[PDB]
C-alpha cells in the first residue's frame, strides 16, 4: 500500500560578395547561447547550415584556419547541430567540415561541446 | 622520470611520509597499504584494516606523523602511531553522504573532508573526549566537493565543486587560532566567509592548488580549461583554452609556472606572465604531489593513476 | 554424519596417550593387556570397514577414534598389499612382513594427520607409541588373513579386492611417500 | 580416386595462374572449356570422396583464377561453359559470399605486381553476354544489386576498386532487365547524383567521373531525379 | 550518401572525448554507486547528448556523464526482410549481456542496440579496445547482415527443390 | 525431416501394440485415446461398447460432408471394406477392428489405418485427375474448406490439373519469410525440370478464380500447383497425392523451421564478436 | 599443472562423460596432443616430478580416463602418452602393472581386432609395462591369463585377414614373452597352460629361435635399474 | 475449444507428451537427440554449425537411441536446459512428427522444474510463441500436477488436497509442502541426489571391481542392475554382514549382450544393491557437500509449515517420479520420521512432568500406481478443463508485453 506514493522528489550579402569567408566571419555574430529563447535557436542554425553547404572543398581548409579557437568551439556546436536532423545529403559536408575543424580543434573542442550547458 | 606499478587496479589516492620513505596508498579496496624503499623495489609495511568501505582519500600530517582517511564510508579516522601499530580515532563528520577529498592544513591542527553532502567538514581535536569535532561551510555550496587545498595560512580553504565554480572559504576556527593575518583575497574573514567565486559555469572543477605565495590560485576543470586567479590584481582570472582530454590534476611548481595531468596520461606544464595574465602551454592521470621543495620551486613530482602505479620526474 | 564411531571408550578403560590405548586380543606382546570379551578395537575396525570407506566426513568423538581411524588406514595398506598375494599361506607372512615396518607415528613428520594428533611428548609416550602401534598391526594383519582368502581356492577374494581403490576420507598411510 | 592428390592439384593449378600472365595460344588444348566443365560438376555436386566439403571451394578459387587473364566476351573459354551447362545453383550461391566480404581469394600470394580483382573482374565478364547473364537465381539477382551497392558508397574517393564497382552495375543495367525492376534505384540516383558532383582531382577519380557520365548518358532514367 | 571512413572518424573521435570517467558515490542515496546516465536523478552530472549521423537512417546518439556514457547505433534497415534478420540478430546477442559486459540488456526506444559504459570498466580494460569494438561494430553489422540474407534464399531454394524434386 | 512423413504416427503405434499383444495370446485391455492431426481432424480409438476386444477408430473430419459429394464413401469401401462400420456417433467415418480375426502378418494393415486422413482427400484428387483422361473441363470447380480460414480448388483444365491453395501467413514475420520461399518454388522448375509448375501471388487471388469471390487480405497467399499429365496418370497419382495434399503444412513447416536455422547462425555469429570484445580484457 | 588438471576435472565431469551434451573431443585432442610433445621435449626430471607428484594421482587420472572414453580416435594418444610416461621412470611402471590399464587393454584387444592401428599400440604398451616382471594384481589373472594367452597363439600363428603390415606376430611375441617373464616356476604358469592346451604351436615355437640366436630380448628397452 | 490441448512434460531423463484428456500419457521417449556427425569438419574454424539443410538430418527419443551414425546428446541437466539450440530442435520434431499437432491451433500446457531461472521461462516462452506461433501457453508447477493424480486416483473419503509431494526423479529430487491447494513456497526444499547420480555411483562402484564390461555398454548395465535388482536395505552394516556370510546367495547374475560382438558377457552382482538406493539417505555417499539424509530433509519442511498444517501433512505424503520406485524406500523413510517425531513428543513430555501426553502423530508415506507419469497425468486432468484455456496467456499477451509474461514464478 503506502510504498506506492512515492514521495522524497547581412549573412546573404557577404556570400554574393564572393569571398563567402566573410560571411562565416559574420555568422558567428548571432548566438543565442545566453539566452532562455528556443525559437531563436531554430532559427540560428539554419541562419549556418546554409552557409555551410555553400562551400567548395578548395575552401573548406581555409575557412576552418581562419578562425580563433572560439570560433572553432562555435562551429563544432553548429557542426553537431545539424547532425540532429539531417539534410537529404547534407550530412555528406557536415562530416567535411567536421574532418578540417576537428582537425584544428581537436579533441578538446569536443569536450567543450559536451560540457557546454547553454549552447547555440 | 621512472616508473613502478603496486597493483593492477586504481590507486584512488596517495599520501607520503616526512622525508618521502613511506607512501601510503589504497588499493583501489577498503585500507590503505603503506610501503618502504628497501632498496629500489618496495615493501609492504603497514596495513590499516578499519574503514568498512572504499576509501577515496588521504593524507599523511608532515610533522605530527598522523594518517587522515575518508571514503565512501563516510567515516573517517585519523591514525596514530601507538608504537609498532596505527590505531584509528572517531571523527563526529555529522555528513550523511559519501566523503570524497580529504587535506591537513599547514599547521596540522585542522583537516577538512569534502562530501557529497554538499558541504565541506573542517575539524579539531577535543582534548576531553577523544574524537575529532567537526564544524561545516555550507551556505553556498550546491553540489559535491571534489577537490580541497589550504592557503599557507591554514585559514583560507580553497575547494573545487563540482557545480562549475571554484569557491575560497575562511575556515577560521577560533577555538584552534588567533584572528588571521589580513590578506590579499579580503581583510573580512569570519568563519565561512565566501573570498572567491569563478566567472565560469561550464565543466565540473576537479583540482585546484594555491601558490606558496598564496596571491594565485589555479584550477583545472572538465571543460579542458586551467585557469589562474590572481589577488595581486583585483582577483582576475585568466582561462587557457586547451585541445588536450580533460586534465584531473593541477600543482604550482614555482610562483609562476604550473603543472598538471589527466586522461590523456601525461604530465603538461604550464606559465603564467604576470604582465598580461596570458598563460601559455608547455606540454610534454589522477594525482599530483611535489616530491621535493614544495609550491615554492619543485624538484620532483609523483603521479598515481587509475591505469596504476606511480611515477617520478625532474 | 552417522558413520560408525567408536564404542568401547568404557571409562573404566585406561586411556594413556593421544589415543585410546585399548586391550589388544593378540598372542603378540606389547603394553596394552589382553581382552577377554568376544569384541575389540581391531574387530570393530574390520567390523565396520565396508560402510566406514564410504563415509565422506568422520568426526573425532572420543579418544578411541583417533585409534580407529588408524586401524583402518592399516587395513587398507593391508589390502593393498594381500591382494597380491598367490596364496594364504603368502598372505600371512607377507603381512607379517609389513606389521614390523616403520610406520609414521602420528607425532613423527609425514603421517598424513598430524594436525588432529599431539606429538608424544616424551620417551615413555613414543616409546610406547612405538611398542603399541606394532601391536595393532601385528594383530590387524592376522586377522584378515583368516577372511580376505575365501577357502575354495586361495584366492584373494574379489569382494574385498574392490576396496584396494578406496581411501578412509582418501588419506593414505603412505603418507607424502614410501 | 585419390582425394589428396585432387586437392593439391587445383590448388597448385591456382596458385600457378594466380599471377595472370597469357599462356601460349596451346595450353588451351586442354585448360580451355572441356576442363571448366569438368569443374563445375566438381562444385555443383563433387565426389563421394570429398567429406571434408574441400574441393569446392578448391574448384571455385581455380575458375576465377583461371579467369583472371582473358581478354574478351566471346574469346573466353570459361564464360562458354558457363552458358552451355545445366544449371549453375551452387556456383551462383558461392560466388556473391566473397563479393559480399570484398576478399580477392586468388591473391594466395602476395607478389608486388596485384592484378586486377579477381571477382570483379569474374562478374564483368558473366554480364558481357546476355546469355551468361541469366546463370544468376532472381532472389540471387537481387542481392547482387544491394551488395554492390553498399559497396559503391562505402569507399572513400580515390579508392582503387570503385571504378570496377561503377563498371560491374553498368553491365547489369546493360545486359539484365534491371530497368524492368528498379531494385535499388531510387538509392543509385542518389549515389550517382554524389560522385558525379564530387570535386577531386586524382586520377582515379576522373576516371570514376567518366564512367558515372557515361553511365547516365546510356540510359537517362540514371542521373534524373528521384521520384 | 556519406561514405564509410569519414563518418566512422568523426564517431570515433567524440567517443573519444565522452570515455573521461571517474568513480563517483551518489548525492541522493547514503552510499550507493549507480551510473548517473541511467538513475538520471542528478542533473547536473549530466553531459550535453550528441548525435553523429551519416544520413537520416543511420546515427550514433552519445551521451555521457561524470560516471558512466550510454551509446546507441541505428543501422541501415535496407529492405523488409533486413529489418526481422536485424532485430533477431539484435535479441541473440543482447541475450548475453552479461558477456558482452558493455552492453546493454535492451535498447532505448527508437534504437537497435546501446551500450552502457560504467567507470568500472574503463579502469578494468583497456579503454582504446572498448572503442575499437563499438567501431568494429558498425564496420561488420551490415556484412554480417547480408550474409544471412544469402543463407536464407540458399535454404528455401533447396527446400523447394526437396519438394518438387519428388513429383 | 524435411518431408512430413503421411502416416499418423499415433494410430500404427497402438495399433501395433493392440495386434502384436492380441496374436501373442495375452488378453485385451481397454484403451481410449483421442488425439488430433494437420488441418484439425480430430481421431479417437475406442472399444465399442466396452468390447475389450474390438478396436474402433474415427476421422471427424471438419470438412467431411463437402468432400463426401466428391465419392469419397466409394474410395473407404475400396481400401477398408469390411472394416468400415457405422460412424461412431460424433465422428464422420469409422473402422473397427477384431483381436480375434488378426491375420497372420498386419503390417499393411496398420499402414492403411495409419493413412485414414490421407485417404479422405485422395477422393477429390483421383477425380479430377481422371477427368483429365476423359477430357472434359466443363465441370465445376472444387472447394474444400480444409480449414475455417483456407481453401483449396481444384479444375480439370483439358491438359492440366490445377490446385489452388488460399493460405493466411499468421504474422509478419512469416509473410515475409514466405515470400522467400514461394519466390523459390517458383523457379523450383529450372533446378528439377520434370516438376510441376508453381505460381504465387502476394495478396490478390488470381485472375482465373476472381469469379468465386476469393478472400483478399494483406497475410493471404494464392499457390497453385499445375499438375501436367506425367504426374496424374494410373501409375504417378498415389505419390502425387500423398504430397500434394499436405503441401500446406510442408510449406508452413519450413517456414517455423528456417527461424531455428536463423536463429543458430546468430548465436554463431554473436560468439564471433564476443571473441572480438575479449581482446579488450 | 594445467593439462594434468583439466583432464582430471573432465574425469568425474559425471554429467558430461555419460550423458554427453557439448563438443568435447575436439579441445581434449589439443591437450592429449601437447601432452604427448612434452612429456619428451621436456627435461625428464620434470615430468617425472609431475607423475609421482601427488601419489601418482596425475597417472591415476589419465589411465582412470582412458577406462572412461570410449573413442578409438581419442585412445592412441592416451596409449602414446602411457608410452612416454612408462619410459620416464621405473616407478610408474610399478604403479600402472597395479593399475587397471592391463586389464582394459586385454579387453580391448580381445573386442575390437578390427581397430589394427590402435591394436598394434594396445600390444606395444602391454608389453611395455610389463617388461619389468613384477609381481601382477591376483585378479588380473581373470583377463590377462590362459585365455588371453592362446588368443595370442592365435595371432602370431595366423596374423589377420585385416593385418595390412603384418606387424602384430612379431609385438605379440614381445607380449608373450613379456607377460611370462613375472610368472613364479613352471607349475601354475598361464602361459605355460595355453602352450600346453593347443597343439597351434608351430610359428611361434620356431620364431622364438630366431630370437634364441640373437641373443638380446626385446623385453627391457627402457633399461631402467634392476634391469 | 473443440481439438484438445497439448501437454508436452520434459524432464531430464524422459519426455512425456500427448492430448489432454486421454488418461495416459501417449509417447513416453527418453530426453536424447542424435545430431549429426562428422569427421572433423567442424574444428576450430567452426564448431557444430550447419549449412543449406544440412541441420534437419537428426533424431529424438528412441530413434536416437541406437542409431549408430550419430552423437548422442541429452539437452537437459538437472531438470535444467543446457542447450536451447538442441532443445529447439527437440521440440519442432515433437510437435510436427510425434504429435502430429499444428502449433498454431492448440493450447500448450508445459512443466516448470522448480528449481530452474526466470531467464529460461522466458526462452521458453519464446519458442512457443514467437517460434511457434502457440495461441497460448501455460507453465506448470509439476509438484502440484502430481498431487493431483494422487487427488483424483485415490478414495473420495481422504481426498484431502494436503500432503507433502517427493518428487525423487531424474536430475534433482523435490520436497514440496501443499496445503489445502496452496503451495508453501517459502518450504520447499532441493535435494541434489537423483536417478542419474544413482546410476553413476553404480557405474563407478561396477567398474572398479567388475572389469569386462564393455564401455559402450557399461550405462546399459549399470540402470538395469539399478531397476531390476537394487532395494532399500534394513540396516546397512547388518546387509554387508549378511553379504559376506552368505555369499552363496544374495549375490546374483546379470547376463548382457554385447552390443557389437552379439558375444554375451555375465558380471556378478553384488553390494550394488543396497548401495544405491541408501544414496537418498547417505547423500555424502554421491556428493562432497549434501549430509542430509531425505528422513530429515523432510522433516525441517514440516517443521516450518503453519503449526497447523503440520500433523495433516505427515498424514499424507506422496511420492512421486520413478527413482521414489525403490523397494522399501516408502517403509524406511516412515520409519525414520516416526521414529524423530515421537522422540521429539517425548522431550515436550518431561518438560511437562508427564502431566499430560499428546496425540501422537501418525505418519503415512503412500505409493500409487501413476508415479511413472504422475506429473502428466495431472497435467491432463488439468488441461482438460475449461478453466485451464483462461488460466493460459493468450498470445496477445506476449505481444502486447515481452516474453515477460513468464517471468513471474510462484517461490
Ligand atoms: N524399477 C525402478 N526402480 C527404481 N527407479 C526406477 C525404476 N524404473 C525407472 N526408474 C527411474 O525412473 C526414471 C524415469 O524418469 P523420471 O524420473 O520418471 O522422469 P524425469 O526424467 O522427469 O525425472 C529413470 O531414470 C530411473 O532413474
Ligand atoms: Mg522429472
Amino acid at each position: 500500500r503506502f510504498r506506492k506514493v512515492d514521495v522524497g522528489e547581412e549573412v546573404d550579402s557577404c556570400l554574393r560578395q564572393g569571398n563567402m569567408t566573410a560571411a562565416l566571419q559574420a555568422a558567428l555574430k548571432n548566438p543565442p547561447i545566453n539566452t532562455k529563447s528556443q525559437a531563436v535557436k531554430d532559427r540560428a542554425g539554419s541562419i549556418v547550415l546554409k552557409v555551410l553547404i555553400s562551400f567548395k572543398a578548395n575552401d573548406i581548409e581555409k575557412a576552418v584556419q581562419s578562425l580563433d579557437k572560439n570560433g572553432v568551439d562555435l562551429l563544432m556546436k553548429y557542426i553537431y547541430k545539424g547532425f540532429e536532423s539531417p539534410s537529404d545529403n547534407s550530412s555528406a559536408v557536415l562530416l567535411q567540415w567536421h574532418e578540417k575543424a576537428l582537425a584544428a580543434g581537436g579533441v578538446g573542442s569536443i569536450v567543450r561541446v559536451l560540457t557546454a550547458r547553454k549552447t547555440v | 622520470m621512472a616508473y613502478h606499478s603496486f597493483l593492477v587496479e586504481p590507486i584512488s589516492c596517495h599520501a607520503w611520509n616526512k622525508d618521502r620513505t613511506q607512501i601510503a596508498i589504497c588499493p583501489n579496496n577498503h585500507e590503505v597499504h603503506i610501503y618502504e624503499k628497501s632498496g629500489n623495489k618496495w615493501v609492504q609495511v603497514h596495513e590499516l584494516k578499519e574503514h568498512n568501505g572504499q576509501v577515496t582519500g588521504i593524507d599523511w600530517a608532515p610533522d605530527s606523523n598522523r594518517i587522515v582517511t575518508c571514503g565512501t564510508d563516510r567515516n573517517a579516522y585519523v591514525w596514530t602511531l601507538k608504537g609498532r601499530t596505527w590505531k584509528p580515532t572517531l571523527v563526529i563528520l555529522r555528513i550523511n553522504r559519501a566523503a570524497r577529498c580529504v587535506r591537513w592544513a599547514p599547521n596540522e591542527k585542522k583537516f577538512a573532508v569534502g562530501s557529497g553532502s554538499r558541504v565541506i567538514s573542517i575539524c579539531y581535536f577535543e582534548q576531553e573526549n577523544d574524537w575529532w569535532v567537526c564544524k561545516h561551510i555550507k551556505k553556498p555550496i550546491r553540489s559535491t566537493v571534489l577537490s580541497l587545498d589550504w592557503h599557507p595560512n591554514s585559514v583560507l580553504l580553497a575547494a573545487g565543486s563540482c557545480d562549475f565554480k571554484c569557491r575560497i572559504f575562511s575556515a577560521y576556527i577560533k577555538e584552534v587560532e588567533e584572528r588571521p593575518a589580513p590578506t590579499p583575497w579580503g581583510s573580512k574573514m569570519p568563519f565561512g566567509e565566501l573570498m572567491f567565486e569563478s566567472s565560469s559555469s561550464c565543466g565540473w572543477v576537479h583540482g585546484v592548488c594555491f601558490s606558496a605565495n598564496g596571491s594565485r590560485v589555479a584550477w583545472v576543470s572538465h571543460d579542458s580549461t586551467v585557469c589562474l586567479a590572481d589577488a595581486d590584481k583585483k582577483m582576475a582570472v585568466a582561462t587557457l583554452a586547451s585541445e588536450t582530454l580533460p586534465l584531473l590534476a593541477v600543482t604550482f611548481i614555482t610562483e609562476s609556472s604550473l603543472v598538471a595531468a589527466g586522461h590523456d596520461c601525461f604530465p603538461v606544464l604550464f606559465t603564467y606572465d604576470s604582465a598580461a595574465g596570458k598563460l601559455s602551454f608547455g606540454g610534454r592521470v589522477s594525482q599530483i604531489s611535489v616530491l621535493s621543495g614544495g609550491k615554492a620551486k619543485c624538484s620532483q613530482f609523483c603521479t598515481t593513476g587509475m591505469d596504476g602505479g606511480m611515477s617520478i620526474w625532474d | 554424519m552417522p558413520a560408525y564411531h567408536s564404542s568401547l571408550m568404557d571409562p573404566d578403560t585406561k586411556l594413556i596417550g593421544n589415543m585410546a590405548l585399548l586391550p589388544i586380543r593378540s598372542q603378540f606382546k606389547g603394553p596394552a593387556p589382553r581382552e577377554t570379551k568376544d569384541t575389540d578395537i581391531v574387530d570393530e575396525a574390520i567390523y565396520y570397514f565396508k560402510a566406514n570407506v564410504f563415509f565422506k566426513n568422520y568426526e573425532i568423538k572420543n579418544e578411541a577414534d583417533r585409534t580407529l581411524i588408524y586401524i583402518t588406514l592399516y587395513i587398507s595398506e593391508c589390502l593393498k598389499k594381500l591382494q597380491k598375494c598367490n596364496s594364504k599361506s603368502q598372505g600371512e607372512k607377507e603381512m607379517y612382513t609389513l606389521g614390523i615396518t616403520n610406520f609414521p607415528i602420528p607425532g613423527e613428520p609425514g603421517f598424513p594427520l598430524n594436525a588432529i594428533y599431539a606429538k608424544p611428548a616424551n620417551k615413555q609416550e613414543d616409546e610406547v607409541m612405538r611398542a603399541y602401534l606394532q601391536q595393532l598391526r601385528q594383530e590387524t594383519g592376522l586377522r584378515l588373513c583368516e577372511k580376505v582368502f575365501d577357502p575354495q581356492n586361495d584366492k584373494p577374494s574379489k569382494w574385498w579386492t574392490c576396496f584396494v581403490k578406496r581411501q578412509f576420507m582418501n588419506k593414505s598411510l603412505s603418507g607424502p611417500g614410501q | 580416386q585419390d582425394h589428396q592428390k585432387l586437392c593439391y592439384s587445383a590448388l597448385i593449378l591456382a596458385m600457378v595462374f594466380s599471377m595472370g600472365e597469357a599462356v601460349p595460344y596451346a595450353h588451351y588444348e586442354h585448360l580451355g572449356t572441356p576442363f571448366a566443365q569438368f569443374l563445375l560438376n566438381i562444385v555443383e555436386d563433387g565426389l563421394p570422396l570429398d567429406t571434408t566439403e574441400q574441393l569446392p571451394d578448391l574448384c571455385v578459387n581455380l575458375l576465377l583464377a583461371l579467369n583472371l587473364h582473358l581478354p574478351a566476351a566471346d574469346q573466353n573459354v570459361i564464360m562458354a561453359a558457363l552458358s552451355k551447362h545445366a544449371n549453375v545453383k551452387i556456383f551462383s550461391e558461392k560466388l556473391l559470399l566473397l563479393l559480399n566480404r570484398g576478399d580477392d581469394p586468388v591473391r594466395i600470394f602476395k607478389h608486388e605486381p596485384q592484378p586486377p580483382h579477381s571477382v570483379l573482374k569474374f562478374l564483368q565478364d558473366v554480364f558481357g553476354s546476355p546469355a551468361t547473364a541469366a546463370i544468376f537465381y532472381h532472389t540471387d539477382m537481387m542481392a547482387l544489386i544491394d551488395i554492390t551497392v553498399r559497396h559503391i558508397a562505402d569507399l572513400s574517393p580515390g579508392d582503387k576498386l570503385r571504378m570496377e564497382y561503377l563498371s560491374l552495375m553498368h553491365a547489369i543495367v546493360r545486359t539484365t532487365p534491371y530497368l524492368q525492376h528498379r531494385h535499388r534505384l531510387p538509392d543509385l540516383q542518389a549515389i550517382l547524383r554524389r560522385i558525379l558532383n564530387e570535386e577531386e582531382t586524382s586520377p582515379q577519380c576522373q576516371m570514376d567521373r567518366m564512367i558515372v557520365r557515361e553511365m547516365c548518358k546510356e540510359f537517362l532514367v540514371l542521373g534524373e531525379a528521384p521520384s | 550518401t556519406a561514405t564509410l571512413r569519414p563518418y566512422l572518424s568523426a564517431v570515433r573521435a567524440t567517443l573519444q572525448a565522452a570515455l573521461c570517467l571517474e568513480n563517483f558515490s551518489s548525492q541522493v542515496v547514503e552510499r550507493h554507486n549507480k551510473p548517473e546516465v541511467e538513475v538520471r536523478s542528478s542533473k547536473e552530472l549530466l553531459l550535453q547528448p550528441v548525435t553523429i549521423s551519416r544520413n537520416e537512417k543511420e546515427k550514433v546518439l552519445i551521451e555521457g556523464s561524470i560516471n558512466s556514457v550510454r551509446v546507441s547505433i541505428a543501422v541501415k534497415q535496407a529492405d523488409e526482410i533486413e529489418k526481422i534478420l536485424c532485430h533477431k540478430f539484435m535479441r541473440f546477442m543482447m541475450m548475453r549481456a552479461e558477456n558482452f559486459f558493455i552492453l546493454r540488456r535492451k535498447p532505448v526506444e527508437g534504437y537497435d542496440i546501446s551500450f552502457l559504459i560504467t567507470n568500472f570498466h574503463t579502469e578494468q580494460m583497456y579503454k582504446h579496445k572498448l572503442v575499437d569494438f563499438v567501431i568494429h561494430f558498425m564496420e561488420e553489422i551490415d556484412k554480417e547482415i547480408s550474409e544471412m540474407k544469402l543463407s536464407v534464399n540458399a535454404r528455401a531454394r533447396i527446400v523447394a527443390e526437396e519438394f518438387l524434386k519428388n513429383f | 525431416m524435411i518431408l512430413l512423413e503421411v502416416n499418423n504416427r499415433i494410430i500404427e503405434e497402438t495399433l501395433a501394440l493392440k495386434f502384436e499383444n492380441a496374436a501373442a495370446g495375452n488378453k485385451p485391455e481397454a484403451v481410449e485415446v483421442t488425439f488430433a492431426d494437420f488441418d484439425g481432424v480430430l481421431y479417437h480409438i475406442s472399444n465399442p461398447n466396452g468390447d475389450k476386444t474390438k478396436v474402433m477408430v474415427s476421422i471427424s473430419l471438419k470438412f467431411y460432408k463437402e468432400l463426401q459429394a466428391h465419392g469419397a464413401d466409394e474410395l473407404l469401401k475400396r481400401v477398408y471394406g469390411s472394416y468400415l462400420v457405422n460412424p461412431e456417433s460424433g465422428y464422420n467415418v469409422s473402422l473397427l477392428y477384431d483381436l480375434e480375426n488378426l491375420p497372420a502378418s498386419k503390417d499393411s494393415i496398420v499402414h492403411q489405418a495409419g493413412m485414414l486422413k490421407r485417404n479422405c482427400f485422395a477422393s477429390v484428387f483421383e477425380k479430377y485427375f481422371q477427368f483429365q483422361e476423359e477430357g472434359k473441363e466443363g465441370e465445376n470447380r472444387a472447394v474444400i474448406h480444409y480449414r475455417d480460414d483456407e481453401t483449396m480448388y481444384v479444375e480439370s483444365k483439358k491438359d492440366r490439373v490445377t490446385v489452388v491453395f488460399s493460405t493466411v501467413f499468421k504474422d509478419d514475420d512469416d509473410v515475409v519469410i514466405g515470400k522467400v520461399f514461394m519466390q523459390e518454388f517458383k523457379e523450383g522448375r529450372r533446378a528439377s525440370h520434370t516438376a510441376p509448375q508453381v505460381l504465387f501471388s502476394h495478396r490478390e487471388p488470381p485472375l482465373e478464380l476472381k469469379d468465386t469471390d476469393a478472400a483478399v487480405g494483406d497475410n493471404i497467399g494464392y499457390i497453385t500447383f499445375v499438375l501436367f499429365p506425367r504426374h496424374t496418370n494410373a501409375s504417378a497419382r498415389d505419390n502425387t497425392i500423398n504430397l500434394i495434399h499436405t503441401f500446406r503444412d510442408y510449406l508452413h513447416y519450413h517456414i517455423k523451421c528456417s527461424k531455428a536455422y536463423i536463429h543458430t547462425r546468430m548465436r554463431a555469429k554473436t560468439s564471433d564478436f564476443l571473441k572480438v570484445l575479449n581482446r579488450a580484457r | 599443472e594445467v593439462i594434468f588438471a583439466d583432464l582430471a576435472r573432465r574425469k568425474d565431469d559425471a554429467q558430461q562423460r555419460s550423458w554427453a551434451l557439448y563438443e568435447d573431443e575436439g579441445v581434449i585432442r589439443c591437450y592429449l596432443e601437447e601432452l604427448l610433445h612434452i612429456l619428451t621435449d621436456a627435461d625428464p626430471e620434470v615430468c617425472k616430478k609431475m607423475c609421482k607428484r601427488n601419489e601418482f594421482e596425475s597417472v591415476l587420472a589419465l589411465v582412470a580416463y582412458y577406462q572412461m572414453e570410449h573413442r578409438a580416435s581419442l585412445r592412441l594418444l592416451l596409449l602414446k602418452c602411457f608410452g612416454a610416461m612408462c619410459s620416464l621412470d621405473a616407478a610408474i611402471i610399478s604403479t600402472l602393472v597395479s593399475s587397471v590399464l592391463p586389464v582394459e587393454l586385454a579387453r580391448d584387444m580381445q573386442t575390437d581386432t578390427q581397430d589394427h592401428q590402435k591394436l598394434c599400440y594396445s600390444a606395444l604398451i602391454l608389453a611395455m609395462v610389463f617388461s619389468m616382471g613384477e609381481a601382477v594384481p591376483y585378479a588380473h589373472y581373470e583377463h590377462l591369463g590362459t585365455p588371453f594367452a592362446q588368443f595370442l597363439l592365435n595371432i602370431v600363428e595366423d596374423g589377420l585377414p585385416l593385418d595390412t603390415t603384418e606387424q602384430l606376430p612379431d609385438l605379440c611375441v614381445n607380449l608373450l614373452l613379456a607377460l611370462n617373464l613375472h610368472l613364479p616356476a613352471a607349475d601354475q604358469n598361464v602361459i605355460m597352460a595355453a602352450l600346453s592346451k593347443h597343439a597351434n604351436v608351430k610359428i611361434f615355437s620356431e620364431k622364438l629361435l630366431l630370437l634364441l640366436n640373437r641373443g638380446d630380448d626385446p623385453v627391457r628397452i627402457f633399461k631402467h635399474e634392476p634391469q | 475449444g473443440r481439438l484438445p490441448a497439448c501437454v508436452v512434460d520434459c524432464g531430464t531423463g524422459y519426455t512425456k507428451l500427448g492430448y489432454a484428456g486421454n488418461t495416459e500419457p501417449q509417447f513416453i521417449i527418453p530426453s536424447c537427440i542424435a545430431i549429426k556427425e562428422s569427421a572433423k569438419v567442424g574444428d576450430q574454424a567452426q564448431r557444430r554449425v550447419m549449412k543449406g539443410v544440412d541441420d534437419l538430418d537428426f533424431f529424438i527419443g528412441d530413434e536416437a537411441i541406437e542409431k549408430p551414425t550419430y552423437a548422442t546428446k541429452w539437452p537437459i541437466r538437472h531438470g535444467i536446459v543446457e542447450d536451447w539450440d538442441l532443445m529447439e530442435r527437440f521440440m519442432e520434431q515433437v510437435i510436427f512428427k510425434y504429435l502430429r499437432a499444428e502449433p498454431e491451433d492448440h493450447y500448450f500446457l508445459l512443466t516448470e522444474p522448480p528449481l530452474n531461472t526466470p531467464e529460461n521461462r522466458e526462452y521458453t516462452a519464446e519458442i512457443m510463441f514467437e517460434s511457434f506461433n502457440v495461441p497460448g501457453l501455460y507453465i506448470a508447477v509439476q509438484a502440484v500436477l502430481a498431487l493431483a493424480a494422487s487427488w483424483t486416483s485415490r478414495q473420495v473419503g481422504e481426498r484431502t488436497l494436503t500432503g507433502t509431494v517427493i518428487d525423487s526423479g531424474d536430475g534433482v529430487t523435490h520436497v514440496i509442502p501443499v496445503a489445502e491447494g496452496y503451495v508453501i513456497g517459502s518450504c520447499i526444499k532441493h535435494i541434489p541426489i537423483a536417478g542419474r547420480d544413482i546410476t553413476y555411483f553404480i557405474q563407478q562402484l561396477l567398474r572398479d571391481r567388475e572389469v569386462g564390461i564393455p564401455p559402450e555398454q557399461s550405462l546399459e548395465t549399470a540402470k538395469a542392475v539399478k531397476e531390476r535388482y537394487s532395494y532399500v536395505c534394513p540396516d546397512l552394516v547388518k546387509e554387508f554382514n549378511k553379504y559376506d556370510t552368505d555369499g552363496s546367495k544374495w549375490i546374483k547374475q546379470y547376463t548382457g549382450i554385447n552390443a557389437i560382438s552379439k558375444k554375451e558377457f555375465s558380471i556378478d552382482v553384488g553390494y550394488e544393491r543396497f548401495l544405491g538406493p541408501e544414496i537418498f539417505f547417505h547423500p555424502e555417499f554421491a556428493n562432497p557437500d549434501f549430509t542430509q539424509p531425505i528422513s530429515e530433509v523432510v522433516d525441517e519442511v514440516i517443521q516450518n509449515c503453519p503449526i497447523d498444517v503440520r500433523r495433516p501433512l505427515y498424514k499424507n505424503i506422496v511420492l512421486s517420479g520413478g527413482s521414489t520406485m525403490f523397494r522399501d524406500f516408502g517403509r524406511r523413510l516412515q520409519r525414520d520420521l516416526k521414529r524423530t517425531v515421537d522422540a521429539r513428543l517425548k522431550l515436550s513430555e518431561e518438560l511437562s512432568g508427564g502431566r499430560l501426553k499428546p496425540k501422537p502423530i501418525d505418519v503415512q508415506v503412500i505409493t500409487h500406481h501413476m508415479q511413472r507419469y504422475a506429473v502428466w497425468f495431472g497435467g491432463s486432468m488439468l488441461a482438460s478443463t475449461p478453466e485451464f484455456y483462461q488460466v493460459c496467456h493468450t498470445k496477445k499477451d506476449y505481444e502486447e508485453i515481452g516474453p515477460s509474461i513468464c517471468r513471474h514464478n510462484p517461490v
